RNA sequence: UUUCUGUCUCGAACCU
């Protein structure tokens, strides 16, 4: 059932990124780059996948999305490009 | 309580602690022996192939 | 009838019955007219660890079973009158490995050691001085026989 | 020296301050597993089918002890015992992995029952280090 | 010089399949002395 | 582990000796005293695990 | 050209 899903509008969760989302995304990109995924950024000799991940997050070039689970099972669907990673 | 809430695990060490003002706040000194035993599984990429081949 | 069942030690039941009767017969031989009132005693193999005794009053069985081991006189119970026909019914039941060596181009030179393992081009030796294992190239070590004396280079 | 640690003089340490000897003893017995069946203290060999350990065995001599004077470490075997199995298998006690040193002494005797009983004592120097407590 | 006694302080040079008693005295502790191999230490 | 900050991620510095060395100012949240105290080092085995420990 | 041993269970003493 899709009715629980919220559309791109009427989302009430914070666009400002949470530290836990930041940590999970850096880790997930870190697995992807460590296991031969394509790298979305020009590499200036960087070799640590975590550093490559931080660089991509800095440029908002991470192809990842978050279902932001409302506790009733519904979710808000938030893209990393639009998620304001201020901190 | 003894095997699920808290349990055992590898990839770990225990030893004495000494003060060290010549170490950064978020840094911790590890004995050479403890480093020799403990390992991190690192996957082979083009970006660390040379260093990993040297380590092997 | 008056029939009481007493707990006892499993597996020795016949020995208990035989001893009980020999005591009874000796008591009769010593005693005159007034005998103990024990109508009969028996056991049951498959209901092991238990004896059955008939007698009018409990004091008779106490004064019989004093001094009898392996019987729990404290543990006795009534057999119901309805239960007796069913209880009494008939139908029931590398040459360099492990050699003394001397190191020659290192800080540990002139030191005895024992070769423990060789990973190829590099021999690990436990130092025969220090409580430490060290890796050093095996070509640059002079090996010694089981006893000291002549020092042979790597040509064996 | 902080939090009630201490700064100890290295020159004093290695000129004699607070060094010590560590003696550790191990035991073995020729326990009678099977009537007319006894272990024999001897050197185990790979030729017969035994479950010997990966530690070194050259330290042993033919007698079944480690020829005192020799030293040991890690998983070197201190007493060489073979239990018959019904060819035989190893039951030798290895040295402690974390401790090592030179064998000071070895004892061979008969116990009450006449089974041979062996007591091997191993010596080490133990010098103050940072982690050592005072 | 395979073994020495504990009180007699005497060699025995015994072999396998022999009793572990001192021949000179009743005692059977039966130590044994250093190996014939060279042993080396430093002063450190 | 009486409280939250008693378990913190540190950067390894391989250091030749037999004792963990730790910066002195981190003794307060650990309630450590170097008086024979012992401490516990857990090595992560994955890029998720390292990322969590470094960022969180 | 023949390798992944291995334990429990009742306590005692000591360290932080
Ligand atoms: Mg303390
Ligand atoms: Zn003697």
């Amino acid at each position: 059932l899709k009715e629980k899903a919220i559309p791109k509008d009427q989302r009430a969760t914070t666009p400002y990124m949470t530290k836990y989302e930041r940590a999970r995304i850096l880790g997930t990109r870190a697995l992807q780059i460590s296991m031969n995924a394509p790298v979305f950024v020009d590499l200036e000799g960087e070799t640590d996948p975590l550093r490559i991940a931080m660089k991509e997050l800095a440029e908002k070039k991470i192809p990842l999305v978050i279902r932001r689970y409302l506790p009733d099972g519904s979710f808000e669907d938030w893209s990393v490009e639009e998620l304001i990673v201020d901190l | 309580r003894g095997n699920l809430m808290g349990k055992r695990v590898d990839f770990s060490a225990r030893t004495v602690i000494s003060g060290d003002p010549n170490l950064e706040l978020d840094q911790v000194g590890v004995p050479k022996s403890i480093a020799k035993t403990l390992t991190y599984p690192e996957v082979v990429t083009p970006y660390n192939i040379d260093r990993l081949t040297q380590l092997v | 009838a008056t029939i009481w069942g007493v707990r006892c030690r499993p597996g020795k039941e016949k020995e208990l019955i035989r001893k009980l009767l020999k005591k009874k017969f000796n008591l009769d031989r010593a005693m005159g007219k007034k005998k103990l009132k024990i109508l009969s005693i028996f056991q049951r193999d498959n209901y092991t660890g238990r004896i059955y005794i008939e007698a009018p009053k409990q004091s008779v069985i106490e004064k019989f079973c004093n001094g009898v081991p392996d019987i729990y006189i404290s543990q006795k119970l009534l057999i119901p009158v309805q239960e007796l026909p069913l209880l009494l019914k008939p139908n029931l039941e590398e040459v360099a490995l492990g050699k003394t060596v001397r190191i020659r181009s290192a800080g540990y030179k002139g030191q005895l050691g024992i070769v423990k393992d060789v990973n190829g081009d590099k021999a690990t030796v436990e130092l025969h001085s220090k409580n430490k294992h060290i890796t050093i190239d095996k070509h640059k070590l002079t090996y010694y026989n089981r006893e000291g004396g002549e020092g042979i280079t790597y040509d064996e | 020296n902080q939090e009630d640690s201490m700064i100890m003089n290295q020159s004093s340490i290695d000129r004699g301050l607070f060094r010590s000897l560590f003696f550790r003893s191990y035991m073995d017995q020729e326990k009678k597993y099977g009537m007319s069946i006894t272990e024999t203290f001897e050197k185990p060999q790979r030729t017969n089918t035994l479950r010997m350990k990966h530690g070194t065995y050259d330290k042993l001599d033919d007698d079944g002890l480690i020829a005192p004077g020799v030293r040991v470490s890690g998983e070197d075997v201190i007493i060489g015992k073979t239990t018959p199995i019904s060819s035989k298998r190893d039951a030798s006690t290895p040295l402690r992995s974390t401790e090592n040193g030179i064998v000071d002494q070895v004892l061979v005797t008969t116990n009450q029952d006449g089974l041979k009983f062996v007591k091997v004592r191993v010596r080490t120097t133990k010098i103050p280090q940072i982690g050592d407590k005072f | 010089l395979k073994y020495i006694c504990a009180e007699c302080s005497s060699k025995l040079s015994l072999s396998r399949t022999d009793a572990v008693r001192c021949k000179d005295c009743g005692h059977r502790i039966l130590l044994k002395a250093r190996t014939k191999r060279l042993v080396q230490f430093e002063a450190r | 582990s009486l409280h939250k900050m008693s378990m913190m991620a540190h950067r390894v510095k391989v250091i030749p000796y037999s004792t963990f060395r730790l910066n002195l100012s981190v003794t307060s949240p650990y309630n450590a005293d170097f008086d024979g105290d012992e401490m516990n080092l857990h090595v992560p085995q994955s890029e998720e695990t390292r990322a969590e420990l470094s960022q969180l």
